[PDB]
């Protein structure tokens, strides 16, 4: 039985800041980011270059890193 | 102290070492 | 295995090592004056067969020669 | 940066030029055998061939043989040694005999009758000799440590 | 080298001739057919003994024979 | 991505009273008896019928549909047999002392004889699959339940059977659809496996582990809930485990220490069942559903993301291999064949990875209390995953001659692989010598020396001792790995490698294999085997496009017998010879695997331990002196353990004593089909063709014998089957006769 | 292997001779002998 | 509908037919009267 | 003997040593468009533009090149020509030994293994007993 | 020489190969190979 952290705001603020490193690996990364379904405000997401593909791709692997992040250093301890 | 095997098994490591060694002797000889 | 596996296989087989005989060092020296083949289909019918024979003799001569002197002298 | 060509240049002969089989360590070093090597008359290679494998030849009965838990756990090495190396000597003029008896030209030195004979005289001279001298260091074989010791010095 | 024997009961039908790996058949003129032709074997020291010229013959029995006989280099197929 | 053709072919009967109607050389009409043969033999080969690439795949679809409508048909059997016929109901309740029975026999010439007393007043035949494990650990309570599963069985088999019929006949997807295999593995990986594996985990936290925890608590299967009854109140499985009170919450939030209370990474066996625990299965599974299904996100699809296989295979290219694998996703793509060669591999080698982790791990509770089912299912497994590689073999040598021409793949893999395949052959032909004889005649070796009086002279543990040493090593690092390589496992991996005998109702359920002189010499009999197996495939997938002997077999075909009498005789040229000979290599190498298994754990680990503490096992520790010569071998294994199937006459495996003999029937009446030829039968059938001709009862279709092609598959198909049977007789007879 | 009977160094000599000098000498004159010409 | 007709026909269908009413022939034979070693 | 070698990358099946002791057999075809072919050696290489001169061991290889040569490319390749090389020197010409392929007639043949009955007519062996014949050759 | 420590066999082989055969070999080879060609 590997130590834990249950919630709080420390791990709303790793998890958010693993998805912002899977947002610049994923807009440094992925061969065809515009490529896929039409999406809204395209500037915003990485100037009309960016798709609902790589919306979920990106934080999707922002998500397992985090879970990675989180029980990993929840099991070392500190966080 | 340190056990028999663990000798044999440094010397059967750094016969990698050697072969690169030749290797990269004999590449810098052209 | 001479009844059943036929001289196809053996001949390609030959063939393998026969190139391996004559591309590897310090064997390259000793050459066969008489090319290797497979055995030949009549004959491998008839090595079979004699194997057959002489495995099935000395088996039962073994079997009902130990099995009175195992019980009778 | 192809490292497998065909051999010496010729695309239709049946080898490649891999890094085992044509490689610069390997024509360096097979072509340097006795069976190999350049300008050698066929006795003192196969004397130098004789050598390798009278000392090897010892080995294997003298650990592992029907005297290896006996006293004369050397001799019977080198008697098995002796055997193999007396066949062996019969079977290489055997084959000097039966190879070499049209006439061929002498590129080679070592694939015609006469160098095949010198060959197989070397062989023997060698073959027993590094039998005899293996059988001569496992038999005083307490001697060969003490002086690489310095139990005598 | 075997022997290849072409009978008198050949129909001209080539199907031997282009059957056999080697080539050692060919179609020479003849007039005892509607095909006008028969199948010779000239380079019959090139013959295997395969015997696909055997399979493609359509008249029965058999209007090509190969009968094999002393081995050589050349009717044992090795590369060797 | 989706494009069909609508109704390519009407559903009609015609077709079904015309046979042949698939292959053109058939269509005219059976001249003789050649054409049923054929008939039979090209069947199913769809790649041959027809030369389009999509109408292939759409035939194969929908066989595929009909063959999982077949499945299904045998699952539900098994499930209505283990309802209906079985003495589930009763086992349940005392998995100790009564034996699994799902097949009541009709009692007609005497065979009521087979319904022998299997326990608590049931009688028919002890099955030996372990069916009632496998029931057991899923949940199942009572035999309405296991009919509920055979009628949906059944119900999904005639789904499939419609299915089948859909796809082909009323709306059939076109090439492109099966060319798109990115999205094929995405579906198969994140789909399949991972939703299935995620299924399954959820299935077991739900079924499983309460059903499973109140039967290992003690409490009679009458008294157990059921399993909806664990969803509908959660207060009761907060009663089982404290950790359901807490919701899923702590799952959302990754606070998952807290379900350490039943997803456990606890390792070893339940010692109260002998199985695994179901807290560490359940758990495994979620682990192999959330790997699988973040794996079925990796290959590009519709939309930008993703990682397409084509480009995958272009990156990789070295100095040796030159241009690299640019070339293999057009073969992978567009020839069936190779895809069923790569399938068939790796379902063999996944079907012997099974059978050798389920009896090492046995995963169900009791499996490891009787030897019947342990013994079955090893044995059943080698023998499938054995069948299995030999079909790789077969498909590797119908692609290079089919579906292979190298104007589409200059200087690939492939390419080279042929470029070389003397030196594959010819290495591979120097190992198979050189384990053959470092193998066998170290068998030979002791046996001449045991005969000769020399016992200190033999490979013996008390002699020139040969001691796995690496295989040793690795145990030793298997036993010390749950404190240091291993933190969180409680208990070792398995108990085979080290640890403690696992005894449970006063069976042996695993103890430690000691790997001694006999387990280094049957090892590399086995490799030895499987070198030689994968010898001859291998010769026969490199060496069925031409050699140097027939350097036209790529038109000669696949199953042709030979070129001819010349060359000295090409008499098994094809790859489909070297299939031939790689069955009866395979048949070797898996039963001398089976015969390794069999007498180790009857020898080594399986027994009765007494509550002194001490282990005696069924054979007496007889592997150690005795597996090391061959008349060991025949003595104390092969003449010593078929006492329990030739002494088995007039009581209950009465039935193992007859297949038994049926075996060896099959097996000699086999080779008058491998050491015969065609010519010897056709000239007997002309002259028994004469004595119907006599008498004017001829035969319109003209009695040809079998072909040369069809003289050997009859052969290898029924010394296959011979010896199959006899070792089936033997594994099920001695087996039930040890417990 | 000791010898009651008479003669029993006659064994051990002819059981060498026979196993190898009388193979050994016949395989090499037969592989003389086939190979020649 | 003459496909069925000529199915359940053919050699197969109609031999496993056959052999399955002589073994049901032989069965029930043997169910009412077992054991006829003889007259 | 005139060509240069198709572009090959070598292979171990191909040229032992029977091709520099005794015959092997070279191949000889013109080809406007480069392609690819598969060799019977085991592999696949490049026909050169023009002239082409691969060396084999058999001559069951050769005629089995020649044969894909004619049949599995769409601008058939029929000027095809094998040769039996010795290592003493000499070229001798097999295959079209006439100008024309066997399987037409060139009417300047000779009918030679043709024998004037069928196999009806053969003599019986008990006819040539200790003649050092066999009953096809008399 | 005793030797107390692990693999002490090890010296009794390896001072003979670098006394020797290491020095022997090598201007061999360098005495092979400066007076080449
Ligand atoms: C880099 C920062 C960080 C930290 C400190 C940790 C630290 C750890 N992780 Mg973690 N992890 C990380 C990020 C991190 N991880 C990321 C980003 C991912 C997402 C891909 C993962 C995925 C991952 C998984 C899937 C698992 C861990 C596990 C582990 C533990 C032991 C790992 C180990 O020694 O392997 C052993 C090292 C070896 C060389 C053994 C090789 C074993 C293979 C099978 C061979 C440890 C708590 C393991 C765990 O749960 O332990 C409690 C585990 O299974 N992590
Ligand atoms: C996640 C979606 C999904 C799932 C669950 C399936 C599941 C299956 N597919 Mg499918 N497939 C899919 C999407 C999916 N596929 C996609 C998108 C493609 C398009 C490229 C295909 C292309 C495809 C072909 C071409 C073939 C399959 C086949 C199969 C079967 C595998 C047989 C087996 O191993 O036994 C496991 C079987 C089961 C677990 C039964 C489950 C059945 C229910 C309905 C689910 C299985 C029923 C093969 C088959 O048997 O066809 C019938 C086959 O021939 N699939
Ligand atoms: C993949 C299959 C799957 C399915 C269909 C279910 C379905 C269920 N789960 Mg879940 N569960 C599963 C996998 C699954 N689980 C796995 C893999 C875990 C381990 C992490 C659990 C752990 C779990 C807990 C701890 C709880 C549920 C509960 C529930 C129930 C309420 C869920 C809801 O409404 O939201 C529901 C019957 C709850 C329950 O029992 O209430 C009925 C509850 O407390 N689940
Ligand atoms: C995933 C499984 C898979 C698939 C679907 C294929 C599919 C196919 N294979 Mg096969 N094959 C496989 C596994 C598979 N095979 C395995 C495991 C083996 C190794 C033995 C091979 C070996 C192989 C050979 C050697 C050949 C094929 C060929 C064929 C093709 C036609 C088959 C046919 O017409 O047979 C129709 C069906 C039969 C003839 C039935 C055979 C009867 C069996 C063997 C005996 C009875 C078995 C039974 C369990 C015993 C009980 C019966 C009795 C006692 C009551 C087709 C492409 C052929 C081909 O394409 O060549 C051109 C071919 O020649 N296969
Ligand atoms: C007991 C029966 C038997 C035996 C001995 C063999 C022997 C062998 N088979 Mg096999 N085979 C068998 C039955 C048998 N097979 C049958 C039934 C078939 C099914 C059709 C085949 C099918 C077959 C194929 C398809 C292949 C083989 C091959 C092989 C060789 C493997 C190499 C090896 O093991 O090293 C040699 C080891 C032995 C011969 C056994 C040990 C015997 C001792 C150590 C030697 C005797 C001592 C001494 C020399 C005696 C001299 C005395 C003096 C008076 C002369 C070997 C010659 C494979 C091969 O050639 O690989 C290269 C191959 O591809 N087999
Ligand atoms: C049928 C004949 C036969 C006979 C008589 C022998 C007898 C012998 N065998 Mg042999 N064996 C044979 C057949 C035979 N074997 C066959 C067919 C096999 C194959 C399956 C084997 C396999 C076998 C093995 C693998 C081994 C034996 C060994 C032994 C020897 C055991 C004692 C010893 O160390 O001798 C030592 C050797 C000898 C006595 C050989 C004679 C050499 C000496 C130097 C006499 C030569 C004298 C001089 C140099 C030349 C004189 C010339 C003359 C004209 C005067 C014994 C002499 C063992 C052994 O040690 O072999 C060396 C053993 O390891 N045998
Ligand atoms: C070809 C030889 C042959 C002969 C002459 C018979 C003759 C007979 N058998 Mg028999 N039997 C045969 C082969 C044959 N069997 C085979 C091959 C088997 C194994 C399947 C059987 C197994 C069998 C059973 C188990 C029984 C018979 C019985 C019968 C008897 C009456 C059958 C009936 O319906 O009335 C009769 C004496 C029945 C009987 O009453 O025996 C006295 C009976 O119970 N037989
Ligand atoms: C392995 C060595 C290996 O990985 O070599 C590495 C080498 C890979 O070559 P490259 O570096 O060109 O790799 C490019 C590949 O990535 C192609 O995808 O493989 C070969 O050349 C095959 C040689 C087989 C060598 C003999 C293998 C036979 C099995 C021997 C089993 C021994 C135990
Ligand atoms: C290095 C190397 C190697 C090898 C290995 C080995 C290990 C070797 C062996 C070696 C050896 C194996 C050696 C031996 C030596 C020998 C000697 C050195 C001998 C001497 C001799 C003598 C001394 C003789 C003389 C005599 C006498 C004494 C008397 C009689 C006669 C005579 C005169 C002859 C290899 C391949 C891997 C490669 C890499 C490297
Ligand atoms: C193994 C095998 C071979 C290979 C056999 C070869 C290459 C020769 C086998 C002889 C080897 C050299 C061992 C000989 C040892 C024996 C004791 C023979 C002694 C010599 C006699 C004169 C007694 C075939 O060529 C063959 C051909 C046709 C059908 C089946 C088979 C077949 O099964
Ligand atoms: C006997 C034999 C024949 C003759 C075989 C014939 C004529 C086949 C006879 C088949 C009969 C008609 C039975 C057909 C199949 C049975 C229905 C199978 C019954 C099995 C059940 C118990 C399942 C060959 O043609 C032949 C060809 C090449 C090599 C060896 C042989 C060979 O050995
Ligand atoms: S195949 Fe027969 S019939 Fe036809 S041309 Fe040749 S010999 Fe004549
Ligand atoms: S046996 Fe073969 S090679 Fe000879 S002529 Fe007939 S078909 Fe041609
Ligand atoms: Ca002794």
């Amino acid at each position: 039985s590997p130590t834990t952290a249950g919630w709080s705001l420390s791990v709303g603020i790793i998890m958010c800041l693993c998805n912002v490193f899977a947002f610049v690996i994923g807009y440094f990364a992925i061969q065809k980011t515009g490529k896929g379904k039409d999406l809204a405000l395209p500037q915003l997401a990485s100037k009309k270059t960016f798709g609902l593909p790589e919306l979920l791709a990106t934080m999707s692997f922002g998500h397992i890193l985090g879970a990675g992040m989180v029980l990993g250093l929840a099991s070392s301890g500190i966080l | 102290a340190l056990s028999d095997t663990q000798i044999l098994a440094a010397l059967v490591v750094a016969l990698l070492p050697a072969f690169l060694a030749f290797r990269l002797s004999t590449e810098l000889y052209k | 295995m001479f009844l059943i596996s036929w001289r196809g296989y053996w001949q390609e087989l030959i063939e393998t090592i026969v190139w391996a005989h004559e591309r590897t060092p310090l064997a390259n020296l000793v050459r066969w004056k008489d090319k290797p083949v497979a055995l030949s289909i009549v004959q491998a019918r008839l090595v079979g067969l004699a194997h057959f024979t002489v495995g099935y003799v000395l088996t039962y001569a073994a079997f009902l020669i130990a099995s009175t002197a195992g019980k009778f002298g | 940066n192809q490292v497998v060509q065909a051999y010496n240049g010729d695309p239709f002969v049946g080898h490649l030029s891999t890094p085992i089989s044509d490689s610069a360590f390997t024509r360096t070093f097979i072509g340097n055998l006795p069976a190999y090597r350049k300008g050698l008359s066929p006795i003192l290679r196969g004397l130098e061939v004789g050598m390798a494998h009278g000392y090897f030849l010892i080995g294997p009965w003298t650990l592992l043989g029907p005297l290896r838990d006996s006293e004369y756990q050397y001799i019977g090495g080198l008697i098995g040694a002796l055997a193999l190396i007396l066949v062996a000597t019969a079977a290489l003029s055997s084959y000097g005999l039966v190879t070499f008896q049209g006439e061929q030209g002498s590129g080679d030195t070592l694939q015609t009758a006469d160098g095949w004979s010198q060959f197989a005289a070397g062989f023997f001279v060698g073959g027993m000799g590094g039998a005899f001298v293996a059988y001569f260091l496992l038999e005083n074989l307490s001697v060969v440590d003490g002086i690489f010791r310095g139990l005598f010095n | 080298s075997h022997s290849v024997k072409i009978y008198d009961t050949c129909i001209g039908c080539t199907q031997c001739v282009r059957a056999c790996p080697l080539d050692v058949l060919e179609m020479v003129p003849w007039d005892g057919c509607k095909a006008a032709q028969i199948a010779s074997s000239p380079r019959t020291e090139d013959c295997v003994g395969c015997k696909r010229c055997e399979t493609a013959c359509p008249t029965d029995f058999l209007s090509i024979r190969v009968y094999l006989g002393a081995e050589t280099t050349r009717s044992m197929g090795l590369a060797y | 991505k989706v494009s069909v053709d609508n109704n390519p072919v009407p559903t009609s009967f015609e077709k079904w009273g015309k046979p042949g109607h698939f292959d053109r050389t058939l269509a005219r009409g059976p001249k003789t008896t050649t054409w049923i043969w054929n008939l039979h033999a090209n069947a199913h080969d769809f790649d041959s019928q027809t030369s389009d690439l999509e109408d292939v795949s759409r035939k194969i679809f929908s066989a595929h549909f009909g063959h999982l409508a077949v499945v299904f048909v045998w699952l539900s059997g098994m499930y209505f047999h283990g309802a209906k016929f079985s003495n589930y109901e009763g086992w349940l309740a005392d998995p100790t002392h009564i034996k699994p029975s799902a097949q009541v026999v009709w009692p007609i010439v005497g065979q009521g004889i087979l319904n022998g007393d299997v326990g608590g007043g049931f009688h028919g035949i002890q099955i030996t699959s372990g069916l009632f494990y496998l029931w057991r650990a899923s949940g199942f309570t009572d035999s309405y339940q296991l009919y509920c599963t055979a009628i949906g069985g059944l119900v999904m088999a005639a789904l499939m059977l419609f299915a089948g019929w859909f796809h082909y006949h009323v709306k059939a997807p076109k090439l492109e659809w099966f060319q798109n295999v990115e999205s094929m593995m995405n579906h198969h990986l994140a789909g399949l496996l991972g939703l299935g594996s995620l299924g399954w985990a959820g299935h077991q936290i739900h079924v499983s582990m309460p059903i499973n925890k109140l039967l290992d608590a003690g409490v009679a299967p009458k008294d157990i809930p059921l399993p909806h009854e664990f969803i509908l109140e959660p207060s009761k499985m907060a009663e089982l485990y404290p950790s359901f009170a807490q919701g899923l919450t702590p799952f959302f939030t990754l606070n998952w220490g807290v379900y350490s209370d039943f997803l456990t990474f606890k390792g070893g066996l339940n010692p109260v069942t002998g199985g695994l625990w179901l807290s560490d299965t359940a758990h495994h599974h979620l682990a192999i559903a959330v790997l699988f299904i973040i794996a079925g996100h990796m290959y590009r699809t519709n939309w930008g993301i993703g990682h397409s296989m084509k480009e995958i295979l272009e990156a990789h290219k070295g100095p040796f291999t030159g241009e690299g694998h640019k070339g293999l996703y057009e073969i992978l793509t567009t020839s069936w064949h190779a895809q069923l060669a790569i399938n068939l591999a790796l379902l063999g080698s996944l079907t012997i990875i099974v059978a050798q982790h389920m009896y090492a791990m046995p995963p169900y509770p009791y499996q490891a209390i009787d030897y019947a089912t342990q013994l079955s299912l090893f044995t059943h497994h080698m023998w499938i995953g054995g069948f299995l590689i030999v079909g790789a073999g077969a498909h590797g040598a119908i692609f290079m001659v089919r579906d292979y021409d190298p104007a589409k793949n200059v200087n690939n893999l492939l390419d080279r692989m042929l470029r070389h395949r003397d030196a594959i052959i010819s290495h591979l032909n120097w190992v198979c010598i050189f384990l053959g004889f470092h193998s066998f005649g170290l068998y030979i070796h002791n046996d001449t020396m045991r005969a000769l009086g020399r016992p200190q002279d033999m490979f013996s543990d008390t002699a020139i001792q040969l001691q796995p040493i690496f295989a040793q090593w690795v145990q030793h690092l298997h036993t010390l790995a749950p404190g240091a390589t291993a933190p969180n496992a409680l208990a070792t991996a398995s108990y085979a490698f080290g640890g403690e005998t696992i005894a449970v109702a006063g069976k042996v359920a695993m103890m430690p294999i000691t790997l001694g002189t006999a387990d280094f010499m049957v090892h590399h009999i086995h490799a030895f085997t499987i070198h030689v197996t994968a010898l001859i495939l291998l010769k026969g997938v490199l060496y069925a496009r031409s050699s140097r002997l027939v350097p036209d077999k790529a038109n000669l075909g696949f199953r042709f017998p030979c070129d001819g009498p010349g060359r000295g005789g090409t008499c098994q040229v094809s790859g489909w010879d070297h299939v031939f000979l790689g069955l009866f290599w395979m048949y070797n190498s898996l039963s001398i695997v089976i015969f390794h298994f069999s007498w180790k754990m009857q020898s080594d680990v399986w027994g009765t331990v007494s509550p002194d503490g001490s282990v005696t096992h069924v054979t007496l520790g007889n592997f150690a002196q005795s597996a090391i010569t061959i008349n060991g071998w025949l003595r104390d294994f092969l003449w010593a353990q078929a006492a329990n199937v030739i002494n088995s006459y007039g009581s209950a495996l009465s039935a193992y004593g007859i297949m038994f003999l049926a075996g060896h029937f099959v097996f000699a009446f086999s080779l008058m089909f491998l050491f015969s030829g065609r010519g010897y039968w056709q000239e007997l059938i002309e002259s028994i063709v004469w004595a119907h001709n006599k008498l004017n009862v001829a035969p319109a279709i003209q009695p040809r014998a079998l072909s040369i092609i069809q003289g050997r598959a009859v052969g290898v198909a029924h010394y296959l089957l011979g010896g199959i049977v006899t070792t089936w007789a033997f594994f099920l007879a001695r087996s039930l006769s040890i417990g | 292997m000791d010898g009651s009977y008479a003669a029993s160094y006659l064994p051990w000599i002819l059981i060498p001779m026979v196993g190898w000098l009388f193979p050994a000498v016949t395989m090499g004159l037969l592989f003389i002998h086939i190979e020649s010409e | 509908m003459d496909g069925l007709k000529s199915f359940l026909s053919t050699a197969p269908v109609m031999i496993m037919a056959l052999l399955t009413f002589t073994a049901g022939i032989l069965i029930e034979f043997n169910r009412f009267y077992p054991d006829l070693l003889f007259h | 003997l005139s060509g240069q070698p198709p572009k090959f990358g070598g292979s171990t099946g191909g040229l032992l040593s029977k091709a520099n002791r005794e015959e092997k057999y070279a191949i000889t075809w013109t080809s406007a468009s480069e392609q690819v072919f598969e060799m019977p050696t085991g592999g696949a290489a490049i026909m050169n533009e023009g002239e082409n001169l691969l060396y084999l061991a058999r001559k069951e290889q050769c005629l089995a090149l020649g044969t894909q040569l004619r049949t599995k490319f769409k601008p058939k390749i029929q000027d095809y020509k094998i040769y039996r090389v010795y290592p003493s020197g000499e070229v001798q010409y097999l295959h079209p030994a006439d100008g024309v392929f066997p399987e037409k007639v060139n009417e300047g043949r000779e009918a030679q293994g043709t024998k004037t009955r069928r196999i009806g007519q053969n003599p019986e062996p008990v006819t040539i007993k200790f003649s050092g014949k066999a009953p096809y050759e008399v």
